[PDB]
């Protein structure tokens, strides 16, 4: 629904609060 | 077999393809003697005293029975003057 | 540019690392603080900034360098590194 | 504050090494004394501290970096190194 | 020009061949050769966008059959000012 | 034979620590009855956890494009049997 | 004692564990740690021949399951004087 | 001369054999031995084009069966002036 | 020790290289002139001497180091070294 | 460092192995060896709590397969002053 | 006889211990530094010497005493004891 840089690289980033 | 001294390298860009990639050296029995050219099967520097084989043995010494050589260096003499 | 969040991207080869650095610094307000040759082909580029900026930057960088050369190894964020870790972090490229 | 025990984490690449070092120094009272580029992609981070602190730190660091990049190679604790081994151990990171 | 062309190779000989082909094919400046580690070598050129397109294509075509070959061929048309700090200026 | 065959046996410690040759008498080996100084008395002291290649040798079989041919005529030392030599642009030399 | 014992490992952590086990197991002196390249690390000890034998066996046992493990374990009882020029003297 | 010949090998022993064969084959100057990283070694020679051609052919033949072998044998007869900035002038 | 012949042994890892150097210098009258860390794990040891001495030394070293560690890569003899190559050969370890 | 670690064995040889392993494994001080009677032997170490934990674990691992083996491996993190009268020193 | 290694043999009863000590001292150049009556019938014999000598000696003693009397309990070698363990080791037999 909300577009921008936050929609990129899903499943590739590992420092995020969701990952932790 | 003859004993010859390596004088320098010999380069022939347009030589026949059957010579392969082998290097060639200018050799003579002594400084001032007639120059000859040998296939260097060993890897020799100028001033080395080497052992050269001719005739049909030079062909196999240079890599194959059909190699186009009649003079091949087959060894460096350990101590000579 | 202020903020102490750290963003890191590790690639195989230098070309994906440079592409990642370009994309990161274009995407958000982050500072490129270092490029490190790890050895064995690994290259790591590091950015600092605010937490949201670093999140956006690392996402853009990982997206950009994924299919470049031998590709991406890691894309990681640390919102606040311990003061001890600062000693092993470069300050300028 | 440093100590007698030694904690070591080896990773493939630098990003898991930095994550491990951050987790280690946050988890317990340990001092980061070295980040070594071993060669071939191996990176090792070394910490010193009291024995329980080093134990906790190494466990946290091993958990933190295992899914980061190319991951963890080894997590190791030596409660008291022989005095000769001290000569091949860094005192401060470079 | 400010466009950037990059070629990554396995080994140094294909990198030198790529640099030679790149600089012969178009009006680009060779700004660096980097030993990455693990055998990777990267050569970087700068120039106009069209020149860099031509140069990178020629370098990739020339170096792919040399040695262990070609890893990447990449163009950054507009380089951010931050990235200039990690790019070499002269070889 | 006094010494175990070289192919079959691999020594735990090479050099002067080899055990492939059967030495009788009062040598420095230790049998099953003896304990200490090795085995679990060396590997069981320090806790350890186990986690889960780019080189010239590893690249020796990397996929390559088709080898260039040579179509030139005239005597030019145009050998095709030896090592692959390349000229500018990847042309066959 | 002037015998020489060597252990080679993949990575530094098994090398450090091997050095610790070697110096604890027998009467030897740690004389060097060398980064060979490509991940190889070598640790070297000196001492009496039997002591070096015991130390190297203990070190190989200790570092075997640590990290990427053990590569080599070797003893030279009488080092030629030429070889001393490539051996480190202090760690 | 201004031609350039390079030979890349896996390991240093084939590189030294290649350099020796190259310099024994023709009048070329050894200008560099580069440890590329990861085990690659490159040796570079300069000279007249025919000399460099002969040297590189001989060197590639010599080092093919030595050690872990040959990676590349390349000749550049006319070197662009830009490339000279990344080429060593004397061995280190 | 005189003579300009050159013997080289390349190994995977340093331990077989040191064993090879020891065997070479014990077997014949040769001078150990260098130990080079090539990169990627390759190690090369170089000796100088007379052709017969270097021949014997390289044979002994190749025999000795083949079962040590990750083993032997190359064992090579050059009877006469071109003066150009002397610039890339170490003179002392 | 006033924690106390104790290892009790059947026979002297596992006791000496345990003492060696304990002192090598962590920063502890060996304070005594006691012949209890009937074959029991006890070795005692002092130090910081975490160091004592490491040392006692290592000693128990080392001595359990030596001779007639291991009887007890115990840690007292803080020793009452009364008990110090029955503990050996140095 | 100078030596840092320690060799120990524990037996049930005194006769196997004496046989072990005799075999050990005949086999290699080791010093007999202790014969300890442990209690409950255990007897321990301790030797010191160079590492290879102690290995040979302890092997010989363990072979010799295993079928004598009530037999052998333990045969153990420590190539170098910690400096603190030296305080609980006898220096000469009593
Ligand atoms: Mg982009």
């Amino acid at each position: 629904r909300i577009t921008g840089p936050g929609m990129l690289a899903t499943g590739l980033i590992t420092g995020t609060p969701e990952f932790r | 077999m003859k004993i010859m001294q390596v004088e320098k390298t010999l380069v022939s860009t347009n030589r026949i393809a059957d010579m392969g990639h082998k290097p060639l050296l200018v050799v003579w029995e002594k400084p001032g003697a007639p120059r000859q050219v040998a296939v260097d099967a060993i890897g020799c520097i100028p001033g080395d005293w080497v052992l050269c084989v001719g005739s049909s043995a030079a062909r196999e010494a240079a890599g194959s029975k059909s190699y186009p050589s009649d003079l091949t260096i087959i060894g460096i003499i350990d101590q000579w003057n | 540019v202020t903020g102490i969040a750290l963003g890191m991207i590790e690639t195989r080869g230098l070309v994906p690392a440079i592409e990642a650095a370009d994309a990161m610094t274009k995407a958000a307000e982050v500072r490129l603080v270092g490029r490190q040759f790890v050895g064995g082909g690994y290259v790591t580029v590091l950015v600092r900034g605010e937490t949201g900026a670093v999140n956006a930057a690392v996402r853009a960088g990982a997206d950009a360098c994924e299919r470049v050369g031998d590709g991406l190894v890691a894309a990681h964020i640390i919102a606040r590194v311990h003061s001890e870790v600062e000693n092993i972090l470069p300050k300028a490229p």
